[PDB]
């Protein structure tokens, strides 16, 4: 459980920025096969989310990098069939 | 009828819809007791046992 | 009734129309949870009349706010009456005043 | 010493009246009268025993909102006059049947139920209804039920036969509580104290009965404390 | 903070003339609330507070 | 529909870290719409803080 | 005239009484206007409301 | 049964230090947390025993309000800083004297006092007061009584000066009560309690104490 949304905002700069990242993040941990990177002490994908994004784990760039780098592996294994 | 409907109605021949129930019923967070009821027939329409 | 009040809620429960006031004076014969039955007076007979009054009491009857409209008699079997005395106490009365 | 405390003793009942009584506990120390005053308030306001009217089924009739002939008090008046009922209840039975049967004309009181010894009326002058023709009869069941607390009708769990009516049970029998805590001469000392707890209550719990199961109560709650672990 | 809130902290903070308790000294905050449970000073007394 | 014990344990496990937005007529600013993190109550009236 | 009726009935004078919290068992600091009010039920349920 | 009632079944015990504790316990009937709350606190802070410094000595100094030179606090701080004293006087003796005797510069602290081994200082680290001056000398006879609960200065009214009596370990202590629930009974009621001591005694030991002495008090009755 976590309130009080200001750590996230410090890690991010911008509230907006913040619930986007978090969302994607979210949305890949409740309808992808993502697992959390941080223990999920009984709480909702919204606040793993956000928790993860206080650690600093989760950012724009890394979402970004890591879904480059799955459309990067998808071809390659494609060409390999 | 859909079709899975259909197969549900031939695994188990229930099927009695030649009437539709739309009965008055007590509103939902409603609870109370019955103490008047009142019976309005039509003239010329067979009147029932109550 | 209220502790602290005006003195003008016996006019409005009187004037009101919910309770039963009594239309002539005399003894209350009967009373039950839904009729009085009053006794009239030797000096209020109108000639060649049957000589009671008889008073039938609204029971849990439906408003036009969905409240109760109930009048409880306040009266015993053999209590003298007098004309403009009050019978039957309606919805938020008590003993003829507003409550 | 200092590290011994002085053991409360109950001391006197005073039943000033069936429904009114004293008790006196002595000696306190200081401070602790205030304390036990106040735990035994709460607990015997809130959780002690009782018997209540739960069912009430009168011949002739449907449900609360109607008359009967012959008897001025609407159904709900009587349920409401029951309510008010002091019922006490021998131990091992939960569960009684009282009867009211009445015919001709007069006030029916609590003295008029017909019950088989295992139940005593402490109110036979309560009026439950009043009868006012020589014609009229009134014949009802009433179920007298043990509890603890408020139970209202809505609250129960649910077949019921349409004419038995469901009555708002309050079981706690105590009505009222004042404790006050004065100076109490024992031996030499002037600083043990003395608690009187004023009961007023509908006659049907004792007062020493009452203290009894209060403080019975309070040491079986302090008793996690006594043993305190992580559980 | 409005209505009760500012009542209640007006009250406490407020200063009483000879008040039970008054030229006590305290070690803190805990002892002032220990000598206020304690029926020992008043919430308006005057006392020294480390 | 029936209300069964362990519905009320889904619902209290549904909307533990939901939240809920709460406003009132008129909305003159933004401040007149919240968001809260619901609790479960006895009741029909909405608990609000002061 | 109501002084001289609270003093009939052997109440004080100026209608306040020494109330005791029913937690604690602690008189409050000051005398509370005690007495009795016509208090009624409005028509704006909440049953019929939320 | 109507003689049931309900037990708490979850008891945390959390320590945040050696003399700070949070104890939990739900559920409890309903009202029976302000209860148990308010008589613990009032054992706990009225009716405890223990022991503490009540009478002090000061040579040259007669008055609670007289100045002595050397020493950079007042003699009511020194006094104040004496009713911080967390002392253990073993069982058998209500009154024993302890003294304390230092020249210098600096602070002194309670590991300077000597006693007679009946005596054990919890916190040697205490500061009593300050000496400025290399001249400076402080002689001091301290009195400890066994009591019970927070008797102060005033309550007890040659060259004695009297010090505020903190017999009970209890330092501080607030109960919270808040709304539990067991199946569909949502009103049941769950008892925090922030505890704080001296050092003499754990929290869970005094908290386990006051309920002994509660729950002895009524023997006659149950």
């Amino acid at each position: 459980a976590r309130v009080t949304v200001q750590d996230a905002v410090e890690k991010i700069g911008n509230r907006f920025d913040l619930v986007l990242v978090a969302a994607r993040r979210a949305r890949q941990m409740q309808s992808g096969g993502k697992d959390a990177l941080v223990p999920e002490e009984n709480d909702k994908p919204t606040v793993i989310a956000l928790r993860e994004i206080e650690e600093g784990l989760i950012t724009k760039d890394v979402l970004d990098a890591r879904e480059r780098q799955e459309q990067q592996e998808q071809e390659a294994a494609e060409l390999a069939a | 009828l859909t079709p899975e409907e259909k197969l549900l109605r031939a695994i188990f021949g229930e099927k009695a819809s030649d009437v539709k129930d739309t009965s008055l019923r007590v509103p939902n967070s409603v609870a109370g007791t019955v103490i008047d009821v009142q019976v309005f027939t039509r003239d010329g329409v067979e009147k029932d046992k109550r | 009734k209220p502790l602290v009040g005006t003195g003008i809620e016996r006019n409005v429960a009187v004037d009101s129309g919910v309770t039963a006031v009594a239309k002539r004076g005399g003894v209350i014969q009967s009373v039950d949870a839904s009729r009085i039955v009053v006794k009239v007076n030797e000096e209020e007979l109108i000639p060649g009349e049957a000589g009671i009054d008889i008073y039938n009491l609204t029971k849990y009857t439906r408003s036009n706010q969905n409240t109760c409209i109930n009048q409880r008699p306040c009266v015993m079997p053999g209590e003298p009456v007098a004309r403009g005395d009050v019978l039957a106490d309606g919805p938020s009365t008590d003993l003829g005043e507003l409550a | 010493s200092v590290t011994e405390f002085l053991k409360p003793r109950l001391v006197d009942i005073e039943q000033i009246s069936t429904t009114h009584a004293k008790v006196t506990l002595e000696p306190l120390e200081r401070g602790f009268g205030h304390t036990l005053g106040n735990a035994l308030r709460r607990i015997l306001l809130s959780s002690m025993p009782g018997c209540a009217v739960t069912e009430v089924e009168i011949e002739g009739v449907l449900h609360e909102y109607s008359t009967k002939e012959g008897v001025q008090e609407d159904i709900l008046e009587i349920l409401l006059n029951l309510k008010g009922l002091a019922v006490r209840v021998a131990e091992g039975k939960d569960e009684v049947f009282i009867t009211l049967n009445k015919s001709g004309s007069g006030p029916v009181v609590a003295g008029d139920i017909t019950h088989d010894g295992d139940v005593e009326i402490v109110n036979p002058e309560h009026v439950i209804c009043h009868l006012t023709s020589d014609n009229a009869a009134i014949a009802m069941r009433i179920k007298v039920e043990r509890g603890r607390g408020y139970v209202p009708a809505s609250a129960r769990i649910h077949e019921r036969p349409i004419g038995r009516l469901l009555v708002d049970a309050t079981f706690s029998p105590v009505d009222k509580i004042a404790y006050s805590v004065e100076a109490a001469r024992v031996e030499q000392r002037t600083d043990l104290d003395k608690l009187v707890i004023d009961m007023e209550t509908n006659g049907t719990l004792e007062p020493e009965e009452a203290i009894r199961r209060a403080a019975t109560i309070l040491a079986e709650q302090l008793d996690a404390f006594v043993d305190l672990r992580d559980v | 903070p409005s209505q009760d809130v500012v009542l209640g902290l007006y009250y406490m903070t407020r200063e009483k003339i000879n008040a039970k308790g008054e030229g006590m000294y305290l070690t803190g905050p805990a002892e002032a609330e220990k000598a206020y449970r304690t029926k020992t000073a008043e919430l308006h007394a005057r006392v020294k507070v480390r | 529909e029936r209300e069964e014990a362990v519905v009320w344990d889904i619902l209290d496990e549904v909307i533990r870290e939901h939240p809920v937005l709460l406003n009132r007529a008129p909305t003159l600013h933004r401040l007149g719409i919240q968001a809260f993190e619901p609790v479960l109550i006895e009741g029909k009236a909405i608990q609000l803080h002061p | 005239s109501i002084k001289a009726m609270l003093e009939l009935a052997d109440l004080p004078a100026s209608g306040q009484l020494t109330l005791f919290d029913g937690r604690t068992g602690d008189a409050f600091e000051r005398p509370v206007t005690v007495g009795y009010m016509y208090m009624l039920k409005l028509n704006h349920l909440v049953d019929d409301k939320m």
